[PDB]
């Protein structure tokens, strides 16, 4: 017969590994395929479609729709402060939306993060508000002067409801860790009232605003990792 | 060209990432960032369109987040145990109602699709316990018996001949057992989800158990009473090949607890029950 | 304008003065089955414009608590003119739909909905170990279900909207078919949606191929709360065609 | 089974058994 | 030598595999085939071959001849069931017949099935029937009405004995499981009397008739596995 | 092309079904519907003649329902027990009169034709029983006896030489051995039933005993008498290769009694000898 | 000619040094052996410069000194021991946290560059103490979890399902698992040296503790347990492939005594740290 | 199938071997190359810059 | 034994042994 | 993954796994 | 050691080592 | 690594190994 030599490996079995194997069931002929509307080919389609931030998860929120919603309202004080997240993709309160929860099942991410927000407001009430990023290498801001002196969106309510704030991939290394890594943490995202809420008189004096998130052209998932954002704790029975 | 195509394969290239361009101060009445979610649609405004940026070739691929890939990975989907501890009749062989269900790690993976076609590639993994010291000459039989076909009920039951059904049959010390499995449903890709019933009736099952049935693994020792006890666990691993989606959904959020449906059970602090974690306040990162 | 829209199906049509667009689900047109796609051999029936024609459910009162409602198709057509007759009479069944959501209000009110179409929507049950949704709940008909309304039952279905009904999270229904009523911006929704399922044709009367939830994702609020603000949806099937004649189906 | 190319960079697809679920992992697009 | 990589499923043995083996008995020539009629190339051959329906199987009559045979006689009331049974080809009574003993070597069928039914009256006897099959969703029909409503056919009697009834494949699915299934369940199939049984006088006031089934230009089976309608309790021995 | 011929064999969409053509509504003084049993021909009826039907593109394919595939399938046809009790050189060997028939499942099925031709290929399954605890080294010998030549009456008999007969020797711990046979045959097809006799007197043999003579299988523990004793129980699966089939017959209704004859018991209650299940009565589906 | 370079591939003869050429006796004002080392560059003088060489024609090669070759040699990494005492369930998996640092042999070649861009290829060698008399049937699992991937905390944790991360399953008997690792890093080399930290506080991080989070490797004992306890050690061994390096540097001088760390201990007596041995003086050879 | 002989050798390990294995990471795509100054090729390039010599080494 | 068939798709139909009982299982019609 | 080169001596540098890191040892220069 | 015939069908006769007592049974006649 | 003649009676001198030493006896004088 023809000599061989049995290479280190040989009767392994690695669960990623892509072999050929018999068929149990020869001669077998599957069901036609029909035409079904909705087909994913890369999970980065998933990805590029906007998601609900549960911004507003604090622990008597959680369980309630009211998690997704940021109020707003006539302020006293000037330049104060709404919200303030981090910008990494897996960190929460990012880690649940659809993207995050992608991201969650790869090792490595890259590109640019799309933020929208829709104000919910009556047609009459106005706001004007600045949305700012804030690269690595320092502290979150701590002032409107602060935040401004960064990347951002000054967002003027009207006709359209939805503004979008794009966090460009400003990074020393080509990718980052999606799970928290201190060398890799992307930066923050803080905003802040530019002008104020007006409304006139008999109108509500609060309204909402509602957050996505998706990835933009460049964004990028790599090394495929079981998921730490779901637990199994004990046998699934029937 | 195939040959091109085949270094990409090699490279991993084969979807590649557009590159940034180089943007430039704006002042204009047509404004990118704005636009109306109410639509239904994501604005697809890109980092261009915000800011002043430098070009960049980009160098990234999609390869790795192919639907192909993201179900290509084998993952255990039963342990099936066989232990001798008073009866080698009745405990020297068993059965499984065949199903992805039952391990969450591959069971949400395969959820975040409604419809799916796919082949299947089943590696299994025995180990032998020698529970009272020695093992002797373990040889495993497992039989898959589709919906229909008579199930053995005891070890020398006629039906493990296997006649016309498909055995594999393992010897220890041999490599791990590996077989493929063409798409079995008998409609055009199986159903992830299933929002109806056998019937219409108040008793009529509800959801995947009525469409997703494909039998049962039937396993024996296939050797006979030994002096020293063994306990065998099967574990058998399932990786898609060839595979299909349609209509993407969330991922499960809570833990399962059943096999064929959604159901949950929540705790009187539900933000137990979730992956969120609760935040101090809108403004601590 | 861009704010406008007319939708004329059979005898019917729509208006509205203040739209956000319109979706087609997954980018598909509804359409009949074509021979390569099918299976039953029969020939089918196809009712055209009197089956394929808008269809006005109960409206729904929305205020400052409502959690949600839901329906379900072609269950909530099941008594609706021929389209209804036809799903009895017949074993299978295929159909695409216009959903078109109404509700105004006002320039001084604020409030938003989130209209979702959600393919093969399996309900799930909370705490009651592996019992599934009974039939009768999950086909509810034109009255659809108002979340939060109904006592318990053992096969009653979750009512926890933030999951979906059905262990998910509210903030990734976004990955379907929807739109948003956003009081301050549009008075109204619409989907097309074509006919999606792993087989060709199917049993209407068992087999619930879609499912509407409307859920308000930010409360209605006014200064002038004794308005009453309704949502009132058409729904308008779309190249249904139905085989496999026989007598009428009677449910219950 | 053999897809047997040229460039010279041969490529040699080969599928060993006759079933077409028996091939390995499946190229993209 | 060749290095070489022992991929995983070696050494086992799989009953379906298709490898090839060293012959035992080397330059052995075996006997000259000779013509013999009657070869069989596909079990689809004998599937589309008209085989008797145990329809009248109560436990009196199975054992004896008669479980082959439905009796007809003039009726005092009209539109009279004659007989009903499940259209599922595995189901009892089509069980044991040709085809749905092939069948039942099958997990899925898909097709059309052709049941025809000879009357075997006097030459001076009449009758007119209906024959009708009702696809699933709902339950078998209580009355003439109700089953006239599905696909049927009008038989009369006359020169020609027998008439066919095709059950047109109806189903949501390509293919139905062969085993029950109340999912995949096809149906039914019911006889009435259209007008009534009519004989001159010093005629017999019952006749019989025989019910065969056979599959359509479009019957199908799919995925081997073993029959249950076969079993070994014991040892076979010399 | 045999290219093309070789896609069909690998999406095995050799044999299609033919389609359903849209028929239409008839008034006509040919009757289809209407024929004559008592030809012994099955009326070519089809669906577009009895109702409206629609064009349906059939993607069906009998492949598998072939003699080929039916009969291509590996089954266990004995089971070869060697149990070291108290007499090695008694116990360590013994033979086997080879046939088809001790098992239900496959014999059944090659008894749905009259005569078959077809090769072997014969996978054996040896499974070693510590009874004591260890198995030491386990060498199997089988040999091919076929009619004529001389059966070893001990376990050192000279015909153990195997000088011409076929051996397989199988060592434990190495993969299943495996060989294949020719059709074996001095006639020009297998009888599977034979109305016939060897003699014309009262006392000669009826059946296929008279045509079906394989010889005979002896197998050895080739390894000398150990300390522990082993229960060796060696199991044969054989499958049709390259088969070929004539006239059709019913399948087997009852139970097998014995090898080589069609005989049958039957009980005081009939229908419990036979897979027909009572019915009510005539309208009770 | 690829054929060619084939040749010189299997003759190892890639890369040849240079001849010596026939030198004269020179008197010239042009000095070659006077240079200026301030400069911080090599004074080229060859031998033919110096002295009255004769041609010498060289087959000497270099190959075996290229960075490939130096760096493509298989050395252990790590040891990874399952010592099951007293509690199977505690002691039958254990996990490790990646790195190239804990083995001082590959450790101080890597470490010769200041970056380093290569594949990797992960060789395993298993060895079963029988501590008890038998091993049974041992099935071990390695599985990669890269990091924020769920580390197992059970030996029948969830996590082991591996859905998504990649497992390998060794079976004792066969030959040594083997497998290869694409060039890892969020980089485009990874840091062999790294003169950074992780933020700018007093207690922020120094080192490439910082740069080279490699995940955890963690490994089980798949068999249940057994009557017999044993000792399972299974060595790590690491070849780097397609190599790449970057600024050489002097090699390490002294013990190293902690991963990520260029940190080392000096005694009273520096001599006996280091690899110098003291001269008598000057003139002593 | 192909009749093969395994040959000596089959199944060892020796740390110099030049075989090929399966990737654990299929379809994983490495991080861009970038220009970095200082490439080394051949360790010969090390053995041809001159060092230092601690030729005063005594034990003082 | 080798059936070398081209289209490039090319076909090997090897038979490793001398006797046709050797094979594997025959194609179809 | 096969790199037939001609001069007869033919050589055969085949890459019997789909991913670049599997291959061995790289060439030289 | 290879025998090419062509006929395709073609026929691959291998000599697997150097002597002549190595290879299998003979032809005949 | 192969030296491929013809003569049809085709030689295939395989060098499965890149080092000289690697391959088996040498040919005579
Ligand atoms: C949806 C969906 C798809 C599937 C099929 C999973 C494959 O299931 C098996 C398994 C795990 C093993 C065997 C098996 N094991 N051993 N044999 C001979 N067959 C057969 C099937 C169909 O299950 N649910
Ligand atoms: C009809 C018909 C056809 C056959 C032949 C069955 C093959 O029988 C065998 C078996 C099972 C084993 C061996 C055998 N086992 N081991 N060797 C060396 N030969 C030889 C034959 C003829 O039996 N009845
Ligand atoms: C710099 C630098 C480069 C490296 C990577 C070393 C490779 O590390 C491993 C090892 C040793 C084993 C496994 C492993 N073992 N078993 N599996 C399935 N994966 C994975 C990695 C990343 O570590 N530091
Ligand atoms: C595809 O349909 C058949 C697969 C054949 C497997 C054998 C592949 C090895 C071929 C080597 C032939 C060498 C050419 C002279
Ligand atoms: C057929 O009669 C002989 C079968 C030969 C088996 C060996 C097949 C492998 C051939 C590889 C040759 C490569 C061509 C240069
Ligand atoms: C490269 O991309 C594919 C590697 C294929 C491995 C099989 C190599 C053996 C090829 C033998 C074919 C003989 C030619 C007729
Ligand atoms: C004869 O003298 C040498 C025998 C060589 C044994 C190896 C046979 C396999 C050849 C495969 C080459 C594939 C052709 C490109
Ligand atoms: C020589 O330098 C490389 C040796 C390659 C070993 C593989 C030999 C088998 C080649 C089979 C190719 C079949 C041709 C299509
Ligand atoms: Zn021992």
């Amino acid at each position: 017969g023809l000599p061989v030599y049995v290479t280190p490996g040989s009767g392994q079995f690695m669960t990623t590994d892509d072999m050929q194997s018999p068929c149990a069931l020869p001669w077998y002929h599957p069901t036609k395929e029909i035409f079904i509307p909705g087909e994913v080919k890369n999970l980065i389609e998933m990805c590029q479609v906007d998601t609900l931030i549960p911004i507003n998860s604090t622990q008597s929120n959680i369980g309630n729709v009211s998690m997704y919603t940021v109020t707003l309202s006539p302020q006293t004080k000037l330049a104060e402060e709404i919200f303030a997240i981090k910008v990494d993709i897996a960190s929460h309160p990012l880690a649940t939306t659809l993207i995050g929860e992608i991201a969650s099942y790869f090792t490595h991410w890259t590109g640019s993060l799309r933020f929208s927000f829709m104000f919910c407001g009556t047609a009459n009430t106005t706001l004007k508000v600045l949305l700012a990023y804030t690269p690595p290498g320092i502290g979150k801001p701590r002032s409107r002067k602060e935040a401004m002196l960064g990347t951002h969106v000054v967002w003027d309510v009207g006709l359209q409801s939805t503004v979008s704030l794009v966090v460009p991939w400003i990074s020393a290394s080509q990718y980052r860790f999606t799970t928290p890594d201190t060398y890799s943490s992307a930066g923050y995202i803080t905003c802040w009232y530019q002008t104020n809420f007006v409304v006139p008189p008999n109108t509500p004096n609060t309204a909402e605003m509602l957050c996505f998130v998706s990835g933009c052209k460049d964004f990028c998932l790599r090394m495929a990792r079981d998921t730490d954002l779901h637990k199994q704790t004990g046998p699934i029975t029937q | 060209n195939p040959v091109e195509r085949y270094v990409d394969e090699v490279l991993n290239e084969v979807l590649v990432v557009p590159n940034i361009n180089q943007s430039h101060p704006t002042t204009s009445n047509a404004a990118p960032v704005l636009d109306a979610a109410e639509t239904g649609h994501t604005n697809k405004i890109q980092p261009e369109d915000t800011i002043e940026t430098r070009y960049v070739q980009s160098s990234q691929t999609l390869d790795e987040m192919s639907v192909e890939s993201f179900l290509g990975r084998s993952g255990c989907i039963h342990e099936s145990v066989l232990d001798i501890v008073d009866n080698y009749n009745d405990q020297s062989f068993t059965k499984w109602n065949i199903n992805l269900q039952e391990m969450a790690q591959i069971r949400r993976k395969f959820e975040m699709f409604t419809y799916a076609r796919f082949d299947s590639e089943i590696t299994m993994v025995p180990s032998v316990a020698a529970k009272d010291g020695h093992i002797g000459h373990i040889v495993m039989q497992y039989m898959y018996v589709p919906p229909g076909a008579p199930i053995p009920t005891t070890r020398d039951d006629y039906a493990w001949q296997s006649g016309t059904n498909a055995s594999v049959f393992w010897q220890h010390g041999q490599p791990f057992p590996r077989f493929s499995l063409p798409f079995l449903s008998i409609a055009s890709a199986y159903y992830m989800f299933y929002d109806g019933y056998d019937g219409d009736t108040y008793k009529s099952r509800y959801g995947t158990v009525v469409t997703n049935d494909m039998g049962t693994l039937c396993s024996r020792i296939v050797t006979s009473e030994q002096l020293h006890k063994v306990k065998v666990v099967t574990r058998i691993y399932h990786k898609a090949k060839h595979t299909k989606a349609w209509c993407p959904r969330p991922p499960r959020a809570v833990q399962y607890s059943h096999t064929h449906t959604t159901n949950y059970k929540l705790s009187s602090e539900v933000h137990n029950d979730v992956a969120i974690r609760p935040r101090t306040n809108l403004t601590t990162v | 304008s861009d704010r406008i829209i007319q939708i004329t199906r059979g005898d019917s049509t729509i208006t509205s003065q203040d739209v956000a667009n319109a979706v087609v689900g997954y980018g598909v047109w509804p359409h009949y089955l074509t021979p390569q796609d099918a299976t039953a051999i029969d020939k089918p029936t196809q009712p055209d414009t009197s089956s394929n024609r808008f269809y006005t459910l109960d409206s729904k009162m929305w205020n400052s608590t409502s959690k949600g409602w839901w329906w379900k198709l072609p269950d909530a057509l099941k008594d609706m003119g021929i389209f209804g007759e036809n799903m009895f009479y017949h074993f299978l069944g295929r159909s695409g739909y216009t959903v078109h959501v109404q509700c105004n209000a006002s320039k001084f009110h604020q409030g938003t909905l989130l209209v979702v179409m959600i393919p093969e929507h399996q309900l799930a049950t909370v705490n009651k170990g592996n019992v599934n949704a009974g039939y009768k709940y999950t086909h509810p008909g034109e009255a659809g279900r108002e979340v939060g309304t109904q006592v318990e039952n053992e096969k009653q279905p979750s009512d926890d909207n933030w999951l979906n009904f059905d262990g998910t999270l509210l903030g990734n229904l976004l990955i379907f078919p929807h739109q948003f009523i956003n009081l301050r911006s549009n008075n109204s929704a619409t989907l097309i949606v074509p006919y999606v399922n792993a087989v060709p044709m199917d049993s209407m009367v068992r087999h619930n191929n879609w499912s509407l939830v409307i859920i308000p994702v930010c409360q209605l609020q006014s200064n002038n709360i004794s308005n009453i603000v309704p949502i009132t949806v058409s729904i308008s099937p779309m190249c249904a065609e139905f085989s496999g004649a026989r007598a009428k189906t009677v449910v219950q | 089974g053999a897809q047997v190319s040229r460039q010279s960079l041969n490529y040699f697809n080969i599928n060993y058994f006759k079933d077409a679920a028996s091939s390995g992992a499946s190229r993209l697009d």
